[PDB]
């Protein structure tokens, strides 16, 4: 048995920590869900 | 039991200790996850039940109580905040612009963030404050990183 338990409201904070990059890549979703790239 | 809005770990008992496995958002009475965290299994909070309502595996989606409620989109310009919710680690925003996952079937917004496998279904939001996707689902780039989607469902 799973359970949730609650951790936070859903709010925009202002001056968060800013990181990580901006990637385009060439993908493909399966019929499991599951995504990979296309080369 | 609580059905306040906001974001909630998914945890389980069946592993050693109370193992987090991925994160959720209650939203109008509905709890929204993604589908490889629940395996559209039954949960618990506190003595309530929660019922699986729709659920696919493509998309990796899943609500409870009722049918997906989070219908905003990502403006393909803007940054965007992960509210990542780690395992034992507290909720923290972190700002990021997204890149482009580009597919035979259009584009989709991806969130380039490195964090736990149990940090899935952590809400990515707008300046609004409104939910544009889940985290958790995407691909391992060259270097071992985690490149998600921003992955949304779709209000009936
Ligand atoms: C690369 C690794 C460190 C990592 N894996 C992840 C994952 C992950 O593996 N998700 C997953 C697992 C099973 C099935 C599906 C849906 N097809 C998605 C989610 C978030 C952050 C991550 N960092």
């Amino acid at each position: 048995d799973m359970y949730i338990e609650r951790a936070g409201d859903i709010t925009w904070e202002k001056d968060a920590e800013v990181t990580g990059n901006s990637p385009r890549l060439d993908v493909a979703l399966d019929e499991s869900g599951d995504f990979s790239l296309v080369e | 039991g609580e059905t306040t809005d906001g974001v909630y770990r998914v945890m389980t008992r069946r592993l050693l200790g109370s193992t987090q496995v991925g994160v959720g958002v209650m939203q109008e009475g509905v709890f929204h996850t993604m589908w490889h965290v629940t395996k559209g299994a039954a949960l618990r909070s506190g003595e309530g039940r929660l019922d699986p309502y729709w659920g696919d595996v493509k998309q990796d989606l899943v609500s409870y109580c009722g049918p997906w409620k989070l219908d905003a989109a990502w403006d393909g310009l803007s940054e965007v905040q992960l509210l990542a919710v780690p395992p034992g680690e507290r909720a923290k925003n972190i700002q990021t612009l997204p890149g482009i996952f580009k597919t035979k079937d259009g584009d989709i917004g991806a969130v380039a963030l490195d964090y736990p496998a149990g940090t899935s279904g952590s809400p990515i939001l707008d300046k609004c404050g409104r939910v544009i996707g889940l985290y958790g689902n995407g691909v391992v780039i060259k270097n071992g990183s985690y490149v998600s989607a921003i992955t949304q469902g779709k209000r009936e």
